[PDB]
C-alpha cells in the first residue's frame, strides 16, 4: 500500500496535479482484475493486457489533445 | 630468517618527525631510517657477493617484523 | 517421516523462488527491524534478509551464495534446481529406493551431464571486448529481471566495460577486469534513454568552494591528503587554547601565515586538486579559491582505493609535503549538471586509462530504480565469466539447455545396468521445472506449450546427422505466438561456465539434504 | 484577474485535453473496439480497463450531488 503513497508524492512534486485521482484510478483497477485471479488467469497476461491498452491511449490522446499554432489560429486568439 | 626490524619505529610515546622545509626533511628522517639504512645496506651486499652471477637462483627475507615504504622500491630492483 | 517433511518445509520457499526466476519475476519488500526497507529481485540478496528457522534450509542458502561469490549469475538456477531434485528424490524415498543408491545415481549422473556440456556450445565469445559483441552477453543477464529496460541497459552496461578493459588478446595471465571497476549511482528524475556513460568515478556531493570546476589543462595534479588541513601542531594533544588577549593575535595570524605558505608551494608544484579526507578548516577554503585548487571531500576510504587505480595518486600521511613521485594525473575534470543537481563527477580523456568506471542512472520511479542498481551488479560479475575457464564458450539459453538435456540422460539411462536407472530416469524428470516455471507464471497452458517442447528437442529425421531446427527454446508470448520460437532471432545464450557450476552446486546441494536422515537441534 | 490566471497555467503547458469526462469516456469507448479485433485473454483484459476508466466521472458526479446511474447512461448515449 506504500506504492500508492510513493507515487502520489511524485504526482505532487512533479505536476502537482491529480494526486487523489491516481490513487483511485490504480485502486478501481485493482478491483477489476479481482474476479480474474479467481478465474486462473496468470498476472503476465493481466500486465500485458493493461500496457497494451495505456500504449493505445497515449496514441489517442495525442489524437484527442488539440495543440495548434500556425493553423486557424496563432499565439493569441488560441488563449 | 631475520629477527631486526626494517620498518620505522617511534618513541615509546607518542610522537612524529614534522619538517618544515627540504633541509629538515633529511635530518628528521634520518633517524627512523638509522637502524634500517644499517641492516639494509649489509643485506644487499649479500646480493653482490653471493648469488650475484649465478642465474636461476633467489634470496627471500623472513622478517618477521613489518617493512616500510621505503624498503618497498630497493627491493623491486633486485 | 522427517525427510518428507524437511521437503515440504523447502517446498514452502520453493515457490518463493518460481516466482522470482523469469521475467514475470518481481521483488519482494522486507522491513528489517531496524526501520528499513531492502528492495531487491535478486533471490540469493532476499535470502540474507529472510529468519531461516529449520537448519536444513540454510545448506540451501550457503550453497546458494556459492553461485554469487565466484560466477555471481545463476543463483536463481542453484536453488530451483535442488529444490526439484528433492521432490522426484521424494517417489525414489517413498518407492523403496534406498537414499545411498538414490546418492550414487546423481554422481553417476553428473558426470555424464558434465561431458555432454563440451559437445553442447554452438558458438564461441571471441573476447573482442567490442561494443557490439557485449550486447550478446549482457542482454540475457538483464532479461528475466526488468522488462523493458534490456535495449537501455544493454548499451549503458556495455560501454562501461569496454573503458575500462585495455587492449589485448589471447593473453591470459594478467587479469584485468575487476569486480569493483562498476559502480552503480542514482538520481532523482530523468528517464533511462537521457542515461549516460562515465569513464570514472562520480560524485554527487558539492565541492564546498566557490570554484566550480578546474581548467581544461592537460594531466591535472590531485593530491590526497589524510591528514586535516589546520596548522602543524604535535601529534599528541596540541589543543589550542587563549590564555590572555595578548597571544590572540600570534595564534590567529600564526594560522594564517602557516596554512598560507603550505598551500603555495601545494600551487606551485602544479596540484590544481587537493582530496582532503578529513575535516577542512574554516581557514583552508579561504587560500584554495584564491589559487584555483578545487576542494574535494571523500571520507569513505573505499572509494579512495579505486581513485589510486586511476590518475597514480598516494594518500600522505603528513599535509605540506607535494612529493611529485606519489602524484596522480587526471586529463579532464568538470563540474556539471546531470539529472537537475549540479555535480563534479571524475572522468578522462585519452592517457591514464581508468580502470573502474561509474554508470549513471535516472527515472521517475524509486521502486524500480533500486531494482536496476542490483540488477547491474549482476551484469558486472557476467563479465568476470569471460576469463580462461571456458568464457568463449556458450549454450542456448530460454529453457532450450535444460530440455534437450533429458534426451540425452534418458540414452545413458538404459545404457547403464543396474538399480541406477531408477535415479537417472528422475535426474533428467527433474530439469522439467524449468520449462514448466516459465510457461505457469507466463499465463501459458501446461497442455499446450509443455508437449510442443517436448516434440521440438525430439524429431523424426530420415538421416543419421541431425538437422532442421535445435534452437528451439521456451517463449514467454505476452502478445500471442503459435507453438514456440527460434532462439537465434534473439540471441539469448548462457555461458558454459555459469552453466556447468551450477549443476555441481545443486547437485553437492541435493546430496547433502538426502543423506540427512536425521536432525538434532536444541532451543535457545 | 481571473482571465489571466486561466490561461497563465495554459502558457507553462500548451498541450490540453477536454475535461469533465470527456476524454475519459472516448478512451474508454475506443478500447472496447479496438480488443474485438484482438484475439486471446487481452480482450476482456482491455474492457475491464475500460470500465475502471469510469470511477473518475463517478465520484465527481456523487460528491457534487448529481446521480452517478442516470449521467452514465446519458453522456454515453450522446457520446
Amino acid at each position: 500500500a506504500k506504492t500508492l503513497v510513493d507515487i502520489s508524492r511524485a504526482q505532487d512534486a512533479e505536476v502537482g496535479d491529480g494526486t487523489t485521482s491516481v490513487t483511485i484510478l490504480a485502486g478501481e483497477l485493482m478491483k477489476e482484475a479481482k474476479p480474474f485471479l479467481e478465474e486462473g488467469i496468470s498476472s503476465h497476461l493481466i500486465m500485458k493486457g493493461y500496457r497494451k491498452a495505456v500504449s493505445l491511449a497515449v496514441e489517442k490522446i495525442n489524437e484527442l489533445a488539440v495543440d495548434i499554432t500556425s493553423e486557424k489560429s496563432s499565439g493569441r486568439e488560441l488563449l | 630468517i631475520l629477527n631486526v626490524s626494517l620498518e620505522y619505529e617511534k618513541t615509546e610515546v607518542n610522537s612524529g618527525f614534522f619538517y618544515s622545509s627540504a633541509d629538515q626533511r633529511d635530518k628528521l628522517a634520518a633517524s627512523e631510517r638509522k637502524f634500517v639504512d644499517a641492516k639494509l645496506k649489509k643485506i644487499i651486499d649479500l646480493k653482490n657477493e653471493v648469488c650475484g652471477m649465478d642465474p636461476d637462483k633467489g634470496f627471500v627475507i623472513i622478517n618477521q617484523k613489518g617493512i616500510d615504504p621505503m624498503s618497498l622500491d630497493v627491493f623491486a630492483k633486485h | 517421516g522427517q525427510i518428507i517433511k524437511s521437503i515440504a518445509a523447502i517446498r514452502e520457499l520453493h515457490q518463493m523462488c518460481l516466482t522470482s526466476m523469469g521475467p514475470c519475476g518481481r521483488n519482494k519488500i522486507i522491513v528489517n527491524h531496524l526501520g528499513k526497507i531492502i528492495i531487491t529481485n535478486d533471490a540469493a540478496t532476499m535470502l540474507r534478509e529472510l529468519d531461516i528457522v529449520h537448519p536444513a534450509v540454510k545448506v540451501l542458502v550457503m550453497a546458494t551464495e556459492q553461485q554469487k561469490i565466484d560466477m555471481g549469475d545463476g543463483t536463481n538456477l542453484v536453488m530451483i534446481l535442488a529444490g526439484e531434485l528433492l521432490n522426484v528424490s521424494e517417489k525414489l524415498i517413498s518407492m523403496g529406493l534406498s537414499a545411498v543408491e538414490i546418492i550414487q545415481g546423481y554422481n553417476m549422473a553428473r558426470k555424464f551431464t558434465l561431458k555432454e556440456l563440451d559437445e553442447m556450445v554452438v558458438g564461441e565469445i571471441t573476447d573482442k571486448n567490442d561494443k557490439n559483441e557485449l550486447l550478446k552477453m549482457i542482454k540475457p543477464v538483464i532479461s528475466s529481471k526488468k522488462y523493458g529496460s534490456e535495449d537501455i541497459l544493454s548499451e549503458l552496461v556495455s560501454e562501461a566495460v569496454s573503458h575500462v578493459l585495455p587492449v589485448a588478446q589471447q593473453a591470459g595471465e594478467i587479469p584485468y577486469f575487476n569486480v569493483d571497476s562498476i559502480r552503480v549511482v542514482k538520481i532523482m528524475g530523468g528517464s533511462l534513454s537521457n542515461s549516460t556513460v562515465i569513464k570514472g568515478m562520480v560524485f554527487n556531493r558539492e565541492p564546498e568552494g566557490h570554484v566550480k570546476s578546474l581548467s581544461e589543462d592537460k594531466k591535472h595534479k590531485v593530491a590526497v591528503f589524510t591528514c586535516p588541513l589546520d596548522i602543524a601542531n604535535t601529534e599528541t594533544k596540541g589543543t589550542v587554547l587563549l590564555h590572555n588577549a595578548q597571544e590572540m593575535l600570534d595564534f590567529s595570524k600564526g594560522e594564517e601565515k602557516q596554512i598560507d605558505a603550505m598551500m603555495k608551494e601545494i600551487a606551485d608544484m602544479g596540484v590544481e586538486c587537493i582530496v582532503a579526507g578529513a575535516g577542512v578548516g574554516e581557514l583552508a577554503l579561504h587560500y584554495l579559491n584564491r589559487y584555483g585548487i578545487l576542494v574535494l571531500k571523500v571520507p569513505s576510504k573505499f572509494e579512495l582505493r579505486r581513485l589510486c587505480r586511476v590518475c597514480g595518486a598516494t594518500p600522505l600521511p603528513r599535509l605540506g609535503a607535494p612529493t611529485p613521485e606519489e602524484l596522480g594525473l587526471v586529463e579532464t575534470v568538470k563540474t556539471m549538471e546531470i539529472g537537475g543537481d549540479r555535480v563534479t563527477v571524475f572522468k578522462q580523456e585519452q592517457g591514464e586509462i581508468s580502470r573502474t568506471s561509474t554508470i549513471i542512472l535516472r527515472g521517475a520511479t524509486q521502486n524500480n530504480l533500486d531494482d536496476i542498481e542490483r540488477a547491474i551488479d549482476d551484469g558486472v560479475a557476467a563479465v568476470k565469466g569471460l576469463m580462461k575457464p571456458s568464457g568463449g564458450k556458450l549454450l542456448p539459453g530460454a529453457g532450450a539447455t535444460e530440455i534437450e538435456l533429458i534426451s540425452r540422460i534418458t540414452k545413458y539411462g538404459e545404457r547403464t545396468p543396474g538399480l541406477l536407472q531408477l535415479a537417472i530416469k528422475q535426474f533428467a524428470v527433474a530439469f522439467e521445472v524449468v520449462p514448466r516455471t516459465l510457461a505457469e507464471t507466463a499465463g501459458l497452458d501446461v497442455n499446450e506449450v509443455l508437449p510442443n517442447l517436448y516434440a521440438a528437442h525430439n524429431v523424426t529425421e530420415p538421416g543419421a546427422v541431425k538437422t532442421d531446427h535445435l534452437y528451439k527454446g521456451v517463449d514467454i508470448d505476452g502478445e500471442s505466438d503459435e507453438g514456440v520460437k527460434d532462439i537465434r532471432e534473439e540471441n539469448i545464450y548462457d555461458m558454459l561456465a555459469t552453466k556447468k557450476f551450477a549443476i555441481n552446486v545443486a547437485t553437492e546441494a541435493a546430496t547433502t539434504v538426502l543423506s540427512i536422515d536425521q536432525i538434532i537441534m536444541a532451543k535457545k | 484577474h481571473d482571465a489571466i490566471m486561466i490561461v497563465k497555467r495554459a502558457l507553462q503547458n500548451k498541450l490540453i485535453v477536454a475535461g469533465g469526462g470527456a476524454t475519459e469516456m472516448e478512451v474508454s469507448k475506443c478500447l472496447r473496439d479496438y480488443s474485438k479485433t484482438i484475439a486471446g485473454k487481452q480482450q476482456m483484459i482491455i474492457n475491464a480497463f475500460a470500465k475502471a476508466l469510469e470511477v473518475i466521472p463517478r465520484q465527481l458526479c456523487e460528491n457534487a450531488g448529481f446521480d452517478a446511474i442516470e449521467i452514465l447512461n446519458k453522456l454515453r448515449l450522446a457520446h
